[PDB]
This record gives structure tokens, sequence and C-alpha cells, in this order.
């Protein structure tokens, strides 16, 4: 998957 | 929300 | 911060807030390295799969702060931005690989109380302090919950640095050697985690040989806030030192 | 030039000060 930024 | 900053602050 | 605490006065004098001036809005947390020159992650300035592309007027940065919302009068400095730069093999597309930023200021802040940077560790402090089981400290504005969902002033968490095989292990995406994860797992019952807004916000080591903060990581991402079995990940700021030094050597 | 007095904090290491949470980090260091 893709990170997901905070 | 956020308090407005003085103009002459910046 | 997710389960954190009311930092305490000057207890982060490094701290920066990054501020879209319209609408007003936190954008990140971010550092002060020096006088001239703030530490962020990339993802703050540039993250086209959310139209995230900020330009130097797009924002301010407030530095001394503690309230969130309030002005503080006599104790913030707001600078504006003279120059982003953000890492050239910065990688949005996948999983946020090299996420740092450097921002030079238009004029030098004045150290203060309240205003004071935090050193960026060397080869030695790196190997000696990102261990396993070693705790820093995570800093920031961002909510307290994954969803009073905000916070009144800067909070503060010490979490503990993750072996390399359970931060892969906990996450689909594919980990590299300029992240590492901190955080507690779930049979060590304390808990917390930085979570949106906190993106950019120094995870600090204090050195017990010579008792300075050094700035080990920048929060970059996670999945959730303070899930049970997930982590949060963190920029490895000495993996990406060389790239700091030649920006600052060149444009400083 | 700010190098040389990085990471001690005016209110804290600078007043040899503790803040209320340090001495987890450092109990942590081995």
């Amino acid at each position: 998957q893709t990170a997901v930024p905070k | 929300d956020f308090e407005e900053i003085p103009s002459d602050e910046i | 911060i997710v389960e954190g605490s009311d930092a305490e006065i000057g207890m982060s004098p490094w701290q920066v807030m990054l501020f879209r001036k319209s609408p007003q809005e936190l954008l990140c947390g971010a550092s002060l390295i020096s006088d001239r020159w703030v530490l962020t992650a990339a993802h703050c300035l540039l993250y086209p799969p959310w139209d995230k592309n900020f330009t130097e007027n797009d924002l301010l940065v407030r530095i001394g702060k503690h309230s969130r919302t309030r002005y503080e009068r006599n104790i913030e400095k707001i600078s504006m931005l003279e120059k982003i730069y953000i890492h050239p093999r910065y990688n949005w597309r996948e999983n946020l690989d090299r996420d740092i930023a450097l921002m030079k200021l238009k004029k030098p802040v004045a150290f203060s109380d309240y205003i004071h940077p935090v050193c960026l560790p060397d080869r030695e402090t790196a190997a000696s302090l990102l261990q396993a089981g070693y705790k820093g400290r995570v800093t920031g504005w961002g909510n307290l919950k994954e969803t009073k969902g905000q916070p009144s002033v800067l909070q503060v968490v010490n979490l503990p640095i993750v072996e390399r095989p359970v931060c892969k292990d906990s996450t689909r995406i594919r980990i590299t050697d300029n992240m590492f994860c901190a955080g507690y797992k779930p049979d060590e019952g304390k808990r917390g985690d930085a979570c949106e807004g906190d993106s950019g916000g120094p995870f600090v080591m204090k050195s017990p040989f010579n008792n300075r903060w050094y700035q080990m990581g920048i929060v970059s991402w996670g999945e959730g806030c303070d899930r049970d079995g997930k982590y949060g990940f963190y920029t490895h700021v000495f993996r990406l030192k060389k790239w700091i030094q030649k920006v600052i050597d060149q444009f400083g | 030039s700010g190098e040389a007095d990085c990471g001690l904090r005016p209110l804290f290491e600078k007043k040899s000060l503790e803040d209320k949470t340090e001495r987890e980090l450092l109990e942590s260091y081995i």
C-alpha cells in the first residue's frame, strides 16, 4: 500500500 | 480557533 | 499527540509551529536547528495526493509557542520563510522515504528562555542512542485522538524505539533504512503516538554522555493514531544529515 | 554559531533543573 502522512 | 497575529509582529 | 501530557514551560524550546496564513491553520510541527533554519517533514510542504504544494508565502513559522491558538505576546516570535528546500529524492509516491525538508528564515530569530535550537546527531550519537528500547520524546499540537479532540497547549509523550523487524511486521508499507518506528507494544500497557498535525515535529533524545538534546527523528507517518499493534514512523535524521549539511553549507 | 550551545534548554539544562519525565528517557538507556 501507500504510506499515510500525519 | 486562532487568535489574530498583529501585522507589526511579522 | 494521543495519550500524552501538557508540556512544561520551556520544555521544548526548539518546537516550531508551521502555520497556514489563510485559512488560519496548524499545518505541522517543525524544529529550530539554528537561528535561520527550521527542520520539518517534506510532506508538510509537498504532498500531491492531497493537492498540497505550499509556497514560501503560504506559511508562517511561529517559534517559542506553548498555547496552540493564543497569540503569545512577548513570548512567541513569528518568521516568514525565505526559501523551502525539499529532499530531491523525497518519495511521496509510495512510502514517504526521505521525508525531510529545510526552511531558511528571512531573518535570524533571537534566542530566549522559550526559543533555543536542538542539536543534530553525528554518527556516534546515532549509533549510541538509536537502539530498540531506548526512549525518545515527541511533541506537538496535533489531535488528541484519531476521532475535546484538540489540545489547549503543546503535548509531549516519551516512546520507545522499536526493533526493525517488529516495525516491518506491523504494516504492509515497505520500510526503508531512512525510517524508524517508535511506540509501545500491546503487552507493554503504556500508550502514546503522534497524530494529525504532529507531522514534521521532532523526535528527540537526551544524550547521557553530554546532557544535550538531539533530534533523531521527524514525525512522518502511521496507520491511525495509537492503535494497538501499530507504530509511528519517523524520518531518520542522521541518515539524511549529509543532505542537511549540503543545503546549509551552500545556502546558509 | 548556535551549534556550541545546541540542545541545552535555558529553563532546564542551563539552570540544572530537570523536567518531570526526562529521567524516563535516561532510565531506558540500558
